[PDB]
């Protein structure tokens, strides 16, 4: 079921932030706009959490225009 | 020609709704056991309510018996994949695109994708592709190529030299 | 008189050159076999004859074994280096024709086929326009494996992207199947 | 001093006389006219015999082509 992630440390985590942001975006994003996100909380932990582990690995990310 | 270049289109059978919620819960599932790690490495949201998101993701590499040998640089690396989306529902549409950031050097596959509504259904969702793969060792092969030549061409200037130069040294012994 | 040019064909290189020596073509022949060394040989190393015979018809077929310098560019070490290590083997067969007075000559190298392959055809003939010269046509392929490698791992790559899109789509319908309850 | 190393280093030796040896052959009497007769072969054959020796221990892979390009063209 759990899918794992780059940084092992934050492999439930995502797990977490996952499920947060799929009833969020299911909800009320599709159905419109609504209220704002409430998993920013718990992504801002996630995002450190990940950006250590990249680091550690030394993944490129050039912080590549988007889109290429 | 240079760099191979495929179009493909696709349909499956469900709402736009439904395909797009899908999209984030895809893995795992029992076909992609070659992917290994899924992150979300950057997701923002527009004055246009757009969701612009980055998402990072390993796969095991697979290359054929006759690679790992002329290749033996990049077989215990694994490939990291980039996908860059943006999920668009006042238009109920969703563009993708995703290439590798390693191995950069002997190949990139880089996919946009789209997603949109069934032109003549609307339950469910077409999708287009346009692929691009690439090989930096075409411009390799090139320079191996230029640089072969211009050894003959200084080595071919040496032989009249060394042929003229005996010559001399035979006329009158 | 002296010139050369070179074009791409297809995806390989033809040069084609000529050069006249200011001697009569006998002592050419002769100078032939006894070039190496000279002052501007110092890559060559050794030179045999592994093979040697006299024809019914009169002409010398000779064939010759060069063994010479490898000194590749920096950047191609760094990406061939199993090559640095090892000295290039040249053969090039040669048959003279008396009567005719002309000699050609084939040469071409025999180990980093996988690298590189440079062949060249030399034609030395009696001058036309002098007499007591010798007018001499060399005409040259460099060729390389590399060119088709691209393509395979470009084939390749694009085979199994074709396979991974199916994988995708294939689990993508099945995901649609437990959501959708199924 | 001044002639050609070879491939047999031993060989050396045995080849640069039957080199000599073929010059003053080929350009007194082949390439003027015909001699009909070849002083060298004699020696050839030792000379030849020696390297035929060193270019397996070293495996250089002369056997398997061809004369011209009609072993290997391109
Ligand atoms: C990595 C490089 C591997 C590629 C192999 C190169 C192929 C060259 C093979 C033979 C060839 O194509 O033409 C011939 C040469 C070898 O004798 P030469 O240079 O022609 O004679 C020197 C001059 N005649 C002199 O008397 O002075 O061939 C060469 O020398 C080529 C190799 C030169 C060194 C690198």
């Amino acid at each position: 079921d759990k899918m794992n992630s780059v940084g092992e440390a934050c492999t439930d985590m995502k797990r977490e932030y996952d499920q947060c942001f799929n009833r969020w975006f299911a909800e009320k994003f599709l159905k419109g706009d609504s209220s704002g996100d409430p998993c920013t909380d718990l992504f801002k932990r996630y995002q450190q959490c990940v950006q250590k582990a990249i680091k550690e690995k030394e993944i490129p990310i050039e912080g590549l225009e988007f889109m290429g | 020609q240079m760099v191979k270049y495929f179009l493909g289109q696709s349909v499956l059978r469900s709402s736009w709704d439904q395909v797009f919620a899908a999209f984030w819960q895809r893995y795992p599932n029992p076909y992609s056991k070659h992917v290994l790690t899924e992150d979300i490495v950057h997701r923002e949201v527009t004055p246009d309510q757009k969701l612009l998101s980055r998402r990072l993701l390993t796969v095991t590499n697979r290359m054929p018996r006759w690679a790992e040998r002329l290749f033996p640089a990049n077989v215990a690396h694994s490939v990291y994949v980039l996908e860059d989306s943006i999920v668009d529902p006042q238009n109920q549409t969703m563009t993708t695109f995703t290439w590798n950031i390693n191995h950069a050097r002997l190949m990139v596959v880089e996919e946009r994708s789209v997603y949109s509504v069934n032109s003549d259904n609307s339950g469910w969702t077409e999708i287009r592709r346009e692929a691009w793969v690439s090989s930096s060792l075409f411009g390799v092969s090139r320079a191996v190529q230029e640089f072969g030549l211009a050894r003959f061409k200084s080595n071919v200037t040496k032989t009249m030299k060394g042929f003229e130069y005996i010559l001399a040294k035979l006329q009158g012994e």
